[PDB]
């Protein structure tokens, strides 16, 4: 049915910018979980073509989980 | 090859090709646009020494080439050899297919229309991309700036614009073109090191005059006493390395090269400057846009890397625009490559892909389709 | 890690939880594997009014000890955090400090060492700690649209508690580098994209900690 | 949305959009009466930027539009245009819907009819009220001054009326139209300042040039040694600083503004002026009303808040009009908002309960219902 969606915080919350220097900053950071949370944060590793959204990532989430979802019974 | 149909962002503004993809923060593929030739005979038998040098690896064998710039002030002069660049952009160094992917071009504004007209359709014919689009130069400049009010300096290789746009209208009245860059700035930065002595007449050693523009100039914030300061002592002798070997040093052409940007007297070209094109083309705008012109003038494309070159700009703009008026001379960082920057936002918006002049688009009306669906 | 009250429910499930039973193909039971999909994230820096944060903050600092939150550096106030309300700090029905010795018991039945599940604390304690930064703007001097931050105390526990020198992550709220193949330079950030970044630092910080928890939990 | 049957009081006379409910002392949504149209093409994707600007927003913009005021002299030019000021006046600004509310237009008498019969007929076909009516602008002008006996002089931004009333009554063959308003001086003021110098030929400066006669000027109680005064020294010379830079200073434009409303033969249009259409008006009463026209003569709409207006009003009717009369210009400063505050009060009165046009009356005799029920 009918769903009222309050527009407030919406364009807030799409923000996921996690840049190379956060990556890069907390892989130089000496707690070795920390590191073993972003791999991408090493330098050799060309970080790549890395934009955000959040939107589009639960989009794509939603589009792989339905995708390994319908590939079973 | 690729299982994406991300656009190609290919920038060449007129003397630095600047390639990438879209929804990217750096530009993949930066490399100079010169194309090689060696102007005498092979002797090694068992070489490979094709006749085509293109990129930095004309860089890497410049002392045995004649290199030549493809395009000049804007314009395209040779069409094989941009093909040449263009074939060696995606081939080789983005090292990408042209026929799966959408491409972003950028020009300059006034123009000659063959030069937009015949790249597209070399666009389409040669390369046979399935989208493409013509984008203005200053426009990226001020996406990439993240505003949709200001007025737009860009400055590269052989041109500059100042488009003022307010609130996502452009003034096309009030666009400006001036052919006085830093390929003018470099042949009189040679001309004058030819006074102080060191003499650079080759096109490789005009490449190496370039070389201690990008490294060692800055603005001469007051010329005159700047001027009288180089006269005095020799606190602004600086010694640069010459590849192999000898030693210079400069002291007054340190800040007479980008003062000929600020005065083109020097260069002896007829016009007002950059400081008054900007003040001009504030000027041919109406009443009640200039406040919004004057808080988010921005600075933001090739040769303005000289320090303090903000410090001149809205030193001298402040004696130009009347009083009680906020100066802010937009200079973010991250120029020489924000127009490389705003293809990659303008190349990721959700509502730019109805506005891609496509092939069976262009088959339809012919070549002249991007005047009536670009601008 | 995953469960909040909220405005209808006094416990809800906010991700999916996946699990795989792998069978021989004859019919041998050989195991399974867990995955984890559609964390809500966004709950972790702002909550709407009425709910409450996941459930590990509240357990985190309403049941450990002395020396723990010491080592943590957290105080057990719920006033004294910007992800935190005082409101939704207490129901009833639902006790946090016996249910943390029963998480901390669980995690290390499910097969944890203890450095390790305090090196999970951390990493929570990070993501709650990163609350009370602040950011301001810079005009003093005033070249060019450069964000502040507002104070160093909490920061330099922050650098203390995960291991690094604290410049180099104030030059990384403000300031974001454009590379090159031959170059980078740092550009600067404006204030609400200092904000924007810092929660999705802490949001991206949780989410891929909850990753690795059901990556870990999958050996 | 709204659990009210309050009485909407819309407002349009010719220049200025006030709105607001009934029994209320301020009106709610004041904002000027123009619509707004993008002159030249957009740039920017993604910005919205409709092909619509209506009210204050147009202000906000109106560098980059070509401003159109769509009701002239009293007089609905553009139906369409109108229909979005009344969209935006319900719909935007006061925000509530007209399905619930009876609504209290205004307009001019000596009206061409199907500006009254098409208003009405968009006000119940479109909108669907449920009620309507088509008040007189100087008689509201009259309700908020708190008489029931006065002659009533406006001059709003289109229109000026002079309806003398008696006691209750009216006197429909006494009346006046004069069509020298604000916006005529608008015009002349821009004509003199481009006799002086300043030259404003956009509408976006037209809007400029009505900000330094709302702001800056008074009304030259006599007009001769006024001019002489102003020909004389410097004391009436006053700078104003115009949006985005360059200040102006004006010395006899300060007072030959209004003096053109005292005087039609500056702008060509053949009158006798505000004060001889009162005389006349007064005139063309009867002999034993006078007085209470004299005792109670109105001044109280738009155009009327330059500084002594009323002792030029009363200087001038002494001299007209024959002695031991006691002429009272009566001005509350209350007035540019007397005929809002007069929908105010007519729409809140008991009696007016079964004077409304409404649907099924509307519907009962189509649209000329208007022309036997409301005058
Ligand atoms: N750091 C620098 N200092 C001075 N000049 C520079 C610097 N970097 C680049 N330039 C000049 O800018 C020009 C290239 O500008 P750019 O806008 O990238 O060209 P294009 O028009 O090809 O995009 C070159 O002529 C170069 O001399
Ligand atoms: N303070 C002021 N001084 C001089 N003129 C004014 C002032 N305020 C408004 N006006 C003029 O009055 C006109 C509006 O009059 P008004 O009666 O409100 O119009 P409407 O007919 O829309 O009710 C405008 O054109 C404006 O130029
Ligand atoms: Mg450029
Ligand atoms: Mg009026």
């Amino acid at each position: 049915g009918k769903v009222l969606y309050q527009v407030e915080g919406f364009v807030d919350k799409n923000n996921d910018l996690l840049y190379r220097d956060l990556s890069q900053a907390m892989w130089k950071a000496g707690h070795a979980l920390i590191k073993s949370l972003f791999p991408e944060g090493n330098p050799a590793k060309v970080n790549l073509k890395r934009p955000p959204t959040a939107g589009s990532q639960f989009k794509a989430s939603v589009a792989t989980l339905m995708k390994n979802l319908q590939t079973k019974n | 090859d690729e299982d994406e149909t991300t656009a190609l962002v290919c920038d060449n503004g007129s003397g630095l090709v600047k390639a990438g993809f879209a929804g990217d923060d750096a530009p993949r593929a930066v490399f100079p646009s010169i194309v090689g030739r060696p102007r005498h005979q092979g002797v090694m038998v068992g070489m490979g020494q094709k006749d085509s040098y293109v990129g930095d690896e004309a860089q890497s064998k410049r002392g045995i080439l004649t290199l030549k710039y493809p395009i000049e002030h804007g314009i395209i002069t040779n069409w094989d050899d941009m093909e040449k660049i263009w074939h060696h952009t995606f081939y080789n160094e983005l090292r990408v297919a042209p026929e799966e992917h959408p491409t972003l071009l950028t020009e300059a504004p006034l123009n000659p229309k063959a030069n937009r007209e015949k790249m597209t359709q070399i666009m389409f014919e040669t390369f046979n991309v399935p989208a493409m689009y013509v984008a203005i130069q200053a426009v990226l400049s001020l996406y990439a700036s993240g505003r949709t009010t200001g007025i737009v300096l860009d400055s590269g290789d052989g041109v500059t614009h100042n488009v003022p746009i307010y609130e996502g209208y452009a003034l096309p009245h009030a666009i400006m073109r001036l052919d006085l860059a830093g390929r003018d700035l470099t042949d009189y930065l040679m001309k004058i090191l030819t006074e102080r002595g060191y003499s650079f007449v080759t096109t490789a050693e005009r490449e190496i005059v370039r070389d201690i523009k990008e490294k060692l100039c800055y603005v001469a914030l007051d010329f005159e006493n700047e001027m009288a300061t180089a006269a005095s002592s020799s606190s602004l002798e600086k010694s640069y390395e010459l590849p192999d070997g000898q030693v210079i040093t400069i002291g007054n052409e340190r800040f007479r090269c980008p003062e000929t940007l600020f005065q083109p007297s020097f260069i002896g070209m007829e016009s007002a400057g950059i400081h008054e094109t900007t003040y001009n083309s504030i000027m041919k705008c109406d009443i009640d846009i200039r406040k919004d012109l004057y808080a988010n003038n921005v600075m933001s494309g090739g040769t303005t890397m000289y320090p303090g070159i903000a410090d001149r700009m809205q030193k001298e703009i402040t004696a130009l625009a009347p009083s009680t008026m906020k100066i802010k001379i937009i200079a973010p960082p991250e120029r020489k490559y924000s127009v490389w920057i705003g293809g990659s936002i303008l190349a990721s918006l959700s509502t730019f892909q109805q506005m891609w002049i496509t092939k069976q688009e262009y088959d339809e009306a012919g070549p002249s389709i991007v005047h009536r669906k670009c601008f | 890690f995953g469960n909040a009250k909220t405005v209808r429910n006094d416990n809800s499930s906010r991700f999916g939880k996946y699990m795989d039973i792998e069978f021989d193909f004859k019919g041998d039971p050989l195991g399974g594997v867990i995955s984890n999909y559609l964390l809500e994230k966004s709950r972790v820096v702002k909550q709407p009014r009425g709910e409450r944060n996941f459930h590990v903050f509240y357990q985190l600092l309403s049941g450990a000890s002395e020396e723990l939150l010491h080592k943590l550096k957290l105080e057990r106030d719920f006033s004294r955090y910007n992800y935190l309300s005082l409101d939704s700090a207490k129901v009833n029905g639902v006790d946090d400090a016996a249910n943390f010795r029963t998480v901390r018991n669980a995690m290390q039945i499910v097969g944890f060492s203890d450095p390790e599940a305090e090196s999970v604390l951390e990493v929570v304690a990070a993501v709650l700690k990163l609350g009370n930064i602040e950011f301001k703007p810079e005009s003093r001097m005033n070249g060019l649209d450069e964000s502040k931050i507002k104070d160093k105390n909490e920061l330099k526990e922050i650098c203390e508690l995960t291991s690094i020198d604290q410049v180099v992550l104030e030059r990384a709220f403000s300031f974001r580098t454009v590379e090159a193949k031959q170059e980078k330079v740092s550009t600067t950030l404006n204030v609400a994209q200092a904000y924007y970044a810092r929660d999705a630092l802490a949001k991206n910080l949780y989410s891929r900690l909850f990753s690795w928890l059901v990556n870990r939990i999958n050996e």
